[PDB]
């Protein structure tokens, strides 16, 4: 049974 | 001015999202040149280098970003996901829960925690966490997936018609918008999608193959164009993590040594090191050569070996599965690629160009499904070991303790040789089944498995408790090796009624939907006194079906639940049924193997998808065309003749009994040599300098 996928955060500048 | 370096990580993030990582990867860098102390930029850049499968040069980056910010949950979350992928579950643990602990509001973090969470086996942590996730974050297209999963697991069917709607509309947004969709490939066979949604989300994930290998910045591999290097041999490589006690093994782990070497030389790329196990010693012993890819985690160097080997074909047995490294295919060291056995589906990727399957699995008018080109086996595409792993269930004799054939089981190497000094024994014809009266030696037997007893020494015999397998020998457990003892195996064992009849299913719930069950609950009520059994797989799915069948009209005491079992158990005590229910949604596989090796015959209906056809698959190449249904009506018919019909029951019970010995379901050695038509087929075809084309013969 495969890992489950994560969700990678983008950072915004300001 | 500090806009220039904000506008580059600005533009980056949108250039990443676009799937243009290249772009990113350069916009990340040159911010980090304009303003080097740049903690978003040191974490976006981690972020797209993990996609590329650099992982240790992410992690270099989330570390500088958190020395720069040590509050930045961010980089905190997106470390942990690396951490994750490199097997670091603990260091994983670490990290959500320290960006939980910098900001309780964040829902990636949450979501990314639930994963863990889900693929520990704790299913309510997980579904808790996605809960959580999705209140913070409504619109959470990974969260409200993976928390459908969670909810399939365990067969909670809550709003499952809503359910589906959302999952399919979340599908057709992502494909619609280019993005990866949020439902994995080997799931999307579970969800009332398209053809055309499934195949699509198959493609998108073998393009993360893509942006793992396109950092290696390798040429295209000159193939073979002939066998003259080989000695007029085809150099055949198998590639699999699952050389070792795992599933895919326990079907095929006699093929490559019987191959033909006057006409093949076979390859086995192991993508695991060694388990210890008699599965792995044996494909390395039998391979002609046996390669531990497992030692080279570079996807450049590996697929350098296996080109530097000449392989003509190679055979991706994983597909979209743990443990796959399809970079390898992507690369294309080989002319040939074909996917075989390991993954029930189609690739989706331009990268293989076969899928090897059957006319019943996969007739002509659904092709469209599949990317690859069709390759059929004569009979059925699927195989199984049992014939080799388990021939003590070749045949059984049973004690009378008034006639059944699955109340009271012995099977053995020696059960013959033990049966040869029990004079009283009577030979029932039905091939020949021996039947032991309720003598001293039965009530022996019968008080060692009421008392619990591991086993017990008759005439010299040893004799033993069928649920007692791990504590005499661990080896006979897994299938390593072939139990030596004569075993006992009863239906008072697992609480099944003497005087009923018992329908079957012993696959992962998950496979089971309210439909299915709905039908199953028409069964049971047209057949009185049977019941239902079932595996606590997961065990806390048990309350949500009782509950449901009780919806439907069955009262609790219908449906029986056992723990999952150790291989050789699990073969075993399928005899103990008389009718294993298959999963229209997504059919038993190896278990479909198992229970007809048992004698039980098996109803199924098959569907659309591949995975809902390969039962009826093993059936007709069984020789069982009887026992596949047309319809939901034809399924419960078969399945209510055969409980009420005890005749009939007979007469297709002694069908599959014979026919897993006659036919060429089980039959490794025949099935080897058709493989072997196939493959030469594929090359002789390459050789006249064809692309791909359907192999239906
Ligand atoms: C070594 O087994 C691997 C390895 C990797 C992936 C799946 C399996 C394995 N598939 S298998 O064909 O062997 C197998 C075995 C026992 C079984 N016992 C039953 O009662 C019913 C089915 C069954 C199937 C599996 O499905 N398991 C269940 C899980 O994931 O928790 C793990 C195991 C549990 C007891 C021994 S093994």
């Amino acid at each position: 049974t495969h890992e489950t996928g994560t969700t990678n955060t983008a950072t915004t500048a300001t | 001015c500090p806009t220039h370096a904000d506008s580059l990580n600005n533009l980056a993030n949108i250039k990443r999202e676009q799937g243009n990582i290249e772009e990113a990867v350069r916009l990340y860098r040159k911010a980090l040149e304009v303003f080097p102390e740049f903690a978003a930029a040191h974490s976006n850049l981690a972020s797209v280098l993990q996609q590329q499968g650099k992982l240790q040069e992410a992690l270099m980056h989330y570390k500088e970003a958190i020395r720069i910010s040590p509050t930045f949950a961010d980089a905190y979350s997106n470390m942990g996901n690396t951490l994750k992928e490199m097997q670091d579950v603990q260091g994983a643990l670490q990290c959500y829960t320290r960006a939980i602990q910098i900001n309780p509001a964040f829902a990636d973090a949450h979501s990314n925690l639930a994963s863990i969470h889900k693929d520990s086996g704790n299913i309510p942590e997980a579904i808790a966490s996605y809960r959580t996730a999705l209140k913070l974050k409504p619109d959470f297209p990974d969260a409200y997936c993976n928390l459908a999963h969670c909810l399939q697991i365990v067969c909670d069917w809550t709003d499952y018609d809503e359910r589906m709607k959302k999952l399919v509309s979340i599908v057709a947004d992502q494909l619609e918008k280019n993005r990866l969709p949020s439902v994995h490939p080997h799931h999307s066979m579970l969800y009332p999608l398209s053809h055309g949604f499934r195949k699509a989300i198959a493609e998108r994930h073998g393009n993360l193959c893509l942006d793992k290998i396109n950092v290696l910045h390798k040429p295209p591999y000159e193939h073979p164009k002939d066998l003259k290097l080989s000695d007029g041999r085809l150099r055949v490589g198998y590639v699999s993590s699952d050389f070792g006690n795992h599933p895919t093994s326990h079907l095929m782990q006699s093929i490559p040594g019987m191959h033909n070497p006057d006409k093949f030389e076979v390859f086995c790329y192991a993508l695991s090191p060694d388990d210890g196990t008699n599965f792995r010693v044996k494909v390395m012993a039998e391979a002609n050569h046996f390669i531990d890819l497992s030692q080279i985690p570079c996807n450049g160097k590996a697929a350098d070996r296996i080109h530097q080997d000449g392989i003509h074909i190679l055979v991706n047995m994983n597909g979209y599965t743990k443990g796959a490294r399809n970079e390898l295919f992507a690369l294309r060291p080989a002319p040939i690629q074909a996917m075989w056995l390991g993954y029930p589906g189609t690739s989706g990727a331009l990268f293989m160009d076969y899928i090897i399957t059957d006319q019943e699995t996969s007739p002509a008018e659904v092709a469209e499904q599949y990317s690859e080109k069709l390759a059929y086996m004569p009979h059925t595409f699927f195989i199984g070991d049992h014939a080799n792993m388990f021939p003590h269930l070749k045949k059984k004799a049973v004690i009378d303790f008034k006639i059944y054939d699955n109340r009271i089981v012995l099977n053995g190497i020696d059960l013959k040789a033990f049966l040869d000094s029990l004079p009283d024994v009577k030979i029932v014809k039905m091939l020949n089944m021996p039947v032991i009266p309720m003598n001293t030696i039965a009530e022996a037997v019968i008080e060692m498995i009421n008392r619990g007893q591991i086993q017990i020494t008759i005439n010299g015999f040893s004799i033993s408790n069928g649920l007692a397998t791990t504590q005499i020998n661990n080896k006979a457990a897994t299938g390593e090796e072939v139990p030596r003892t004569i075993i006992v195996t009863t239906r008072s064992q697992y609480g099944l009624p003497e005087d009923a009849i018992v329908y079957c299913n012993f696959n992962q719930l998950y496979k089971i939907d309210p439909s299915t069950l709905q039908m199953w609950a028409n069964i049971l009520k047209r057949v009185p006194n049977s019941v239902l059994w079932l595996l606590r797989f997961p065990a806390v799915g048990e309350p949500n079906i009782q509950q449901y069948a009780q919806n439907m009209g069955l009262p609790q005491n219908r449906i029986i639940f056992s723990p999952v079992a150790p291989k050789e158990e699990h073969v075993r005590r399928g005899q103990l049924a008389d009718v294993c229910l298959d999963t229209p949604l997504c059919n038993g596989h190896t278990t479909g193997m198992d229970v007809l090796w048992a004698g039980t015959p098996m109803v199924t209906m098959p569907g659309e998808t591949l995975a809902s056809r390969v039962a009826a698959s093993q059936l007709t190449c069984l020789g069982c065309l009887e026992l596949i249904a047309k319809n939901r009506q034809e399924y419960e018919d078969i399945a209510v003749k055969l409980g009420t019909d005890l005749e009939y029951l007979k007469k297709v019970r002694g069908k599959v009994w014979k026919q897993r010995i006659s036919s060429p379901l089980f039959n490794t050695k025949q099935y080897t040599m058709e493989l072997e038509r196939l493959y030469l087929q594929m090359w002789e075809h390459y050789a006249a300098g064809n692309k791909p084309d359907h192999m239906i013969k």
